[PDB]
């Protein structure tokens, strides 16, 4: 693509000063490009290519919701027009993202800590598409089954503080809520998910514990909003 | 729409 | 252009719904394409324009700082090359404006009220080409012809408390003070423009009232940190 | 920078 001239180091480089300057789209181009060099991704590169996408997506998530909600009170073609073009350029960032992870982070990614964080990436992004969708069902379902593989990578590997560990099941459960209509399947996980991470605080240092008790309140904010 | 906590940047 | 199929109502409308959705790339990309239908636009559209590409070009002068700050204190080549890609940017945002202008907003512009918001525009978009400038003298000189052809006539044809020339003179001050190198001469605009407006607040409504006071708040500020 | 204040959206 546009970055194939480019070093690596550079577009890494670049892509933190572009998080610097609150300039995602550079960001997530600047990765999209380390990613294609075909090199699996160190923990803070993974963390600039997430941070990167999710500021992106997450602009286009934000105007979708706008447009949609004036489109459902309007019901001219205006309306609807404007939020599809929106609904299209999101889709295509969500399968941006999905043809990295699968060409070919996902299949290269041995440790639980990378490969985790990546099966967590690719249920996140079919999240989006299932906010979205109206073969919903199969979005949903792709979404379910990249979580569920993350989830069981991660009880077994991982300890139950462990940030990556704790962001999934935060993001899994709020798939069991709103997208999946199951809200006894997403409070049963958060409570579960906050208290086995509660009984294992005693083991982090003060960083660490940092970490993981920023996820867990997370955890507690929904719990708030649920019950 | 209500939106959840979920991971990361609170971009929306 | 690529918006030369849509109707000129159906741009202003979605222009509406970008603004809604904080869409501005989207609302700059269609005020262009109402503005290059060649009809004249109304006080609300003129309004839409300027929201529009004033929220672009912000986002690039942020950017653009950022990295100057960074690129100063590192004196790699990818510091400069990435403020320079963003610079660029930005100067074609400017240029874009700057060619709305002239073709054919402007020549075209018979009222006052019309005529002095664009030479405002005209002022405020080679300003931000001069913030970048490093031809430099041209720039500044264009910018300063431009403010001054909309200062004399807002003198000539407008009340000292309309809000365009309220907010000409706010935008004309800071030129002064920090693309001309002539803070006294900007502090003494800011001063007359206050003053003047504030013996003239007593002939407006309420609701005129509200508009005018808040762009003079405005130039206080800046003459509180100026003085 | 300090940025003083100008007409409209304060976007930067
Ligand atoms: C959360 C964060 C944001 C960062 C940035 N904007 N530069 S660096 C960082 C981090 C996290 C864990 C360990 C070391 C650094
Ligand atoms: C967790 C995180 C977020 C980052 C960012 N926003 N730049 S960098 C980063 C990290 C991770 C491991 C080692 C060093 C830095
Ligand atoms: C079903 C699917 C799978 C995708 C992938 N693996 N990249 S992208 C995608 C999609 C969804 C909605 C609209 C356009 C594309
Ligand atoms: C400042 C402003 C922002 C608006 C919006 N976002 N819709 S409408 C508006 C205005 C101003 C003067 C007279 C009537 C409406
Ligand atoms: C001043 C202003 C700002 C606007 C916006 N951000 N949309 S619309 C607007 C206006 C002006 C004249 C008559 C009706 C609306
Ligand atoms: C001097 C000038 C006049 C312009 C115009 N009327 N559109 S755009 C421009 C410029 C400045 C810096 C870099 C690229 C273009
Ligand atoms: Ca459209
Ligand atoms: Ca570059």
């Amino acid at each position: 693509g546009a970055m194939g001239s480019m070093e690596r180091a550079s577009l890494i480089q670049k892509a933190k000063l572009a998080e610097q300057a609150e300039r995602y789209e550079d960001m997530a181009a600047f990765m999209k490009g380390a990613v294609e060099k075909g090199e699996e991704l160190s923990c803070e590169e993974r963390n600039l290519l997430s941070v990167a996408y999710k500021n992106v997506v997450g602009g286009q998530r934000a105007a979708w919701r706008v447009l949609s909600s004036i489109e459902q009170k309007s019901n001219g073609p205006e309306v609807r027009e404007y939020r599809e073009k929106v609904e299209t350029e999101l889709q295509g960032v969500c399968d941006t993202v999905l043809g990295l992870l699968d060409s070919h982070l996902i299949k290269e990614a041995g440790d639980a800590e990378s490969r985790v964080f990546y099966l967590k990436m690719k249920g996140d992004y079919y999240r989006y598409l299932a906010e979205v969708a109206t073969d919903k069902k199969r979005i949903i379902d792709s979404a379910r089954s990249a979580y569920q593989e993350a989830m069981d990578i991660s009880k077994k590997e991982m300890p139950p503080t462990n940030p990556i560990r704790l962001g999934l099941a935060l993001n899994f459960s709020v798939f069991h809520y709103e997208i999946a209509n199951s809200p006894e399947e997403a409070i049963s996980l958060a409570k579960t998910t906050f208290d086995e991470a509660m009984a294992d605080l005693h083991t982090l240092s003060e960083d660490s514990y940092k970490d993981s008790t920023l996820i867990m309140q997370l955890l507690r904010d929904n719990l708030t909003l649920w019950t | 729409k209500l939106m959840f906590k979920t991971e990361g940047p609170d971009s929306d």
